[PDB]
């Protein structure tokens, strides 16, 4: 039982968005599908739903008039027309499935999409230094939108890392912090580096964090 | 505290009357003061716990506190409890009184009136649907109030408490066939056949929306079959107003249900007509027979799959009983459990639905055979065919039950051949499924046919079919005939027509288990000389003798043939 | 569309204990209120539906019951990944499924203080025009922590932004990391900055600073 999603990202207010859903491992076409919304720190908001065959269509008062719900039956596939954006519709986007007989329950989630309503455009982060039991890291500066992947050398060093949950500049770019504890007598013995990514601007970044 | 919760939603009165009827489903011998007597220990138990929600036993689910009333271990106790819930109790005819005899009774203490009739109901019909119950007191209670006042109560009265007496006769035997779907077949051939019954109500509704209701509707007669009788009222209020608020999305009949009061509310959703058929509904070939993902549904989705079939066949055929559907479905998937591990599945499942015509036939023949033989006989003549014919199918079941179940299976004809030809078979069949259910049940108890317990426990959706297929019993021995069933005396000119035919009704039944191979054109020249012998010595003004003298004359005639 | 109220916003418990999660409803809905369980980056999880009966796989301890309009979700024996953020959503309502707000399980554990430290902006941040001061608590319990920053012993407010961790999976502790911008030009006018950090396990206000 999978549902594949695919479609989001970022737009400007009052742009459009079509969001995805591929199922497999269950006879689709005899679900009622629908969106589940949940914005960055906050709860779950339902969004649209709709039956087995398309006949009965549900909206949320919020989305109503903007969002169109539809499903390809042939093609075991849900969608989700998102138009006249707004930055309150800035979440991730699940596609789940209601139990076929035990209510309407959503008892099978999509891994999730990010939809990002912002008029800042795609930008990829300036990696810059936090230099020196000794705290080390990295300031992963001025990107957008979310997310990056952090990680220090490589991947073997995982233990005592603490890469801290992006905040939202005035700017409209996200900025965040990756920390790490070392051992104050390994500072000159070890090399540490933090490898970033940024996958919306296909930004690779590696910076070595060495002692002042 | 469950128990005080439940005491303070349903108030004093309707607590008490739904654990007086759990008591006389359950303890259907014990009389009616040691039942007051024991709803009373059970109501004044939820009155302190509504006190101090932390006292004795305020923490125990009401359903386990009954048991615990009951015995003066769980779940098994409830299991072993519903093993002794007697289906033919050994009870007295309920007789009522004179008419000013009764309005005697209803006038002095009205409460206890009809606590008496739920009481005398629920001791007789073990798996009565309870919150239909109240219905029925309510129903009870207004015929007494209007007639005991009216010029003439016995013609206002009477009338009225026997129509009342045919419908909690069929409201017991639709329910007892509910609640045996469950117990013998299991929930999964009661959700089959609540998915084909809503479908065909709720054709709008998606199978998603009927499958949910037969889940809460599964619920509702699991509880009220498996004793929690509170519970099960609940349930089935809370599924009524779901139903009301979801009538959009299921059906556009009941509008006029949903402003009714809680108990005409359920009663008028239960009751309700089908709906229309969506117009853009597109035949079954495309996604059951000429998809790609036939094959691939059945195995990866049996049930979803399967369930669906019988979803979309159902609503497009309201014409069809709901046992003919099941057996659509179980075609389509024997077919299918064939047909998927062949060379080319296509190829060979392509004809699936010409198997349906025959199916679809055989009902619609044997009810035009039913209906022309009941426009010529009528309805007691068509019972006497019945009656010969069923006794010689299984002539070991008791000779009342015979009668009665024979007499039964004769209304059909008037119930249902009254409708126009289209609509003659959901009526027809369904009913038979309900009256052979009563014989199924009668026959367990007392198990003397091994034609009845084969056709009762091998199938629930092939049970009319089987019966219908018996041919006359082989395997029996005439019974000796005693000449103690052919002799009345002149009491039979004092009974009703009824009762009287039940007894010429009951001779025929020992007249066919003596002579099992009589034709059929014979045993109507001893019934005919049967008529004529009773309306003559009823008009003589010397009764008592010419039954005895007379009697013995039609006694040697019949022997003679 | 009907409101659904969960209370408390948070619970804190230790392993072992008994969380009651409480979600009331505005109208009746019935039965029809399931309970999912959400853990940090992961999609829900359904726990119950049709307010008592629990998912196929859902653990023994999850219980849910229902009382008129109000529902309550008891987790008995609560073990480590028990601790999750909990939603109840109700499927009554013929217009719209609506969700509570939600009830986070945070694991309870003993008073930690924080390690603080304290970082100046790099040459190659101050080349591009911008001065990013970052202050850094490792590793501390309860989470609520304030952090003042004084630049030149003068209150600074407004050119801050903190970020909180999750519960470390370890040792049930947070991290904060709190980081002052302020303009190059504005940076070099200043020498001491310092970072006050205040919390439960500090017999008092701890600074770190630079020059």
């Amino acid at each position: 039982v999978q549902l594949v999603q695919s479609g989001g990202g970022p737009v400007k207010p009052g742009g459009s968005l079509r969001l995805s859903c591929a199922a497999s491992g269950f006879m689709f076409r005899a679900y009622s599908m629908n969106w589940v919304r949940q914005a960055p720190g906050k709860g779950l908001e339902w969004v649209s739903s709709i039956s087995s065959s398309g006949r009965y269509i549900h909206y949320a008062d919020s989305v109503k008039g903007r969002f169109t719900i539809s499903r390809d039956n042939a093609k075991n596939s849900l969608y989700l027309q998102m138009n006249s954006l707004r930055a309150e519709d800035t979440a991730v986007y699940y596609c789940a499935r209601e139990t076929v007989m035990a209510g309407k329950a959503l008892d099978y989630w999509g891994q999730g999409t990010l939809v990002t309503v912002s008029s800042a455009s795609t930008k990829g982060p300036s990696a810059s230094t936090k230099g020196p039991t000794a705290a080390l890291g990295c300031l992963v500066k001025d990107y957008f939108p979310e997310p990056v992947t952090v990680s220090w050398n490589s991947g073997a060093l995982t233990s005592g890392v603490h890469t801290f949950p992006a905040v939202l500049q005035s700017s409209g770019l996200y900025s965040l912090s990756s920390v790490v504890t070392v051992p104050s007598s390994s500072l000159g013995t070890q090399t540490y580096i933090c490898n970033v990514n940024h996958k919306p601007s296909n930004t690779k970044v590696d910076k070595r964090v060495e002692p002042k | 505290s469950e128990v005080a919760h439940r005491f303070k939603d349903l108030g004093e009165e309707n607590f008490k009357a739904l654990v007086l009827i759990a008591f006389a489903q359950y303890l259907q011998q014990c009389p009616f003061e040691d039942h007051v007597k024991l709803v009373n220990e059970v109501t004044e138990f939820a009155k302190t716990c509504v006190a101090d929600e932390s006292a004795e036993n305020c923490d125990k689910s009401l359903h386990t506190l009954f048991g615990d009333k009951l015995c003066t271990q769980e779940p098994e106790r409830n299991e072993c409890f519903l093993q002794h819930k007697d289906d033919n109790p050994n009870l007295p005819r309920l007789v009522r009184p004179e008419v000013d005899v009764m309005c005697t009774a209803f006038h002095d203490n009205e409460e206890t009136f009809l606590k008496k009739y739920l009481y005398e109901i629920a001791r007789r019909h073990p798996y009565f649907y309870a919150p239909e119950l109240l219905f029925f007191a309510k129903r009870y209670k207004a015929a007494f109030t209007e007639c005991c006042q009216a010029a003439d109560k016995a013609a206002c009265l009477l009338p009225k408490l026997d129509e009342l007496r045919d419908e909690g006769k069929a409201s017991s035997a639709k329910q007892r066939l509910k609640c045996a779907s469950l117990q013998k077949f299991g929930e999964r051939a009661f959700k089959a056949w609540a998915v084909a019954r809503l479908s065909q109500r709720f054709p709008k509704a998606e199978f998603a929306e009927v499958s949910k209701l037969v889940t809460d509707l599964t619920k509702v007669h699991t509880e009220c079959c498996h004793g929690d009788l509170l519970e099960c009222a609940d349930d089935r209020a809370d599924l009524a107003k779901y139903i009301c608020e979801n009538q959009d999305s299921i059906s556009s009949k009941l509008k006029e249900c949903c402003e009714k009061p809680l108990l005409e509310k359920s009663h008028c959703i239960a009751e309700v007509e089908n709906d229309e058929m969506p117009a853009d509904l597109p035949s079954l070939a495309a996604d059951f027979v000429e998809s790609k993902d036939v094959c691939k549904n059945y195995a990866e989705a049996k049930d979803v799959f399967l369930g669906m079939f019988l979803y979309e066949y159902a609503r497009r055929h309201p014409d069809y009983s709901v046992v003919l559907l099941l057996r659509l479905a179980k075609t389509y998937e024997t077919t299918l459990e064939k047909c998927c591990a062949a060379a080319d599945p296509h190829e060979c499942y392509a004809k699936v639905f010409d198997e349906f015509k025959p199916l679809v036939e055989e009902p619609q023949n044997l009810i035009k055979q039913n209906c022309e033989l009941f426009e010529q006989l009528g309805e007691y003549k068509f019972q006497n065919a019945l009656l010969v014919r069923y006794t010689k199918k299984v002539p070991q079941v008791s000779t009342p039950t015979l009668v009665e179940v024979s007499r039964n299976l004769g209304k059909v004809g008037s119930k249902c051949c009254k409708h126009p030809e289209a609509k003659r078979m959901p009526c027809a069949e369904d009913y038979l499924s309900v009256v052979l259910n009563q014989l199924c049940v009668l026959h367990e108890k007392t198990p003397v046919s091994d034609r009845v317990t084969k056709c009762c426990t091998e199938s629930l959706v092939n049970r009319r079919p089987c019966f219908s297929a018996l041919e006359v019993d082989e395997t029996y021995v005439p019974k000796e005939f005693n000449a103690e069933t052919f002799t009345f005396h002149a009491d039979i000119c004092t009974l009703s027509e009824k009762e009287r035919q039940i007894k010429k009704q009951t001779a025929l039944v020992e007249l066919v288990k003596h002579k099992p191979k009589a034709t059929k054109e014979q045993l109507k020249a001893v019934m005919d000389d049967f008529a004529a012998f009773v309306e003559k010595c009823c008009k003589a003004d010397d009764k008592e003798t010419c039954f005895a003298e007379e009697g013995k004359k039609l006694v040697a005639a019949s022997q003679a043939a | 569309d009907i409101v659904l109220t969960q209370s408390p916003g948070t619970l804190s418990l230790s392993p072992g204990e008994t969380a009651t999660l409480s979600c009331r409803a505005s109208q009746s809905v019935g039965s029809n209120l399931a309970w999912y369980q959400q853990k940090p980056g992961q999609a829900p999880r359904l726990l119950i539906y049709g307010a008592s009966t629990g998912a196929t796989g859902v653990p023994a301890r999850f219980s849910g019951s229902r009382s008129g309009t109000d529902f309550t979700l008891t987790i008995t024996s609560l073990q480590p990944e028990d601790f999750a953020t909990y939603y109840c959503q109700q499927y009554y309502s013929f217009l719209a499924k609506t969700f509570g707000q939600g009830t986070q399980l945070e694991i309870k554990r003993t008073v930690a203080a924080p390690s603080v430290f304290i970082f100046p902006p790099s040459d190659e941040q101050l080349k591009s025009g911008t001065a990013s001061v970052v202050c850094l608590l490792n590793n501390f319990y309860p989470r609520e922590a304030k952090v003042q920053w004084k630049v030149d012993n003068a209150l600074q407010s407004g050119n801050s932004q903190e970020s909180v961790t999750e519960q470390d999976s370890k040792d049930s502790t947070y991290s904060l990391s709190n980081t002052l911008t302020l303009s190059k030009a504005d940076y070099e006018k200043h020498k001491v900055y310092a970072c006050e950090v205040t919390h439960q396990g500090l017999s008092s206000p701890v600074t770190k600073s630079f020059n």
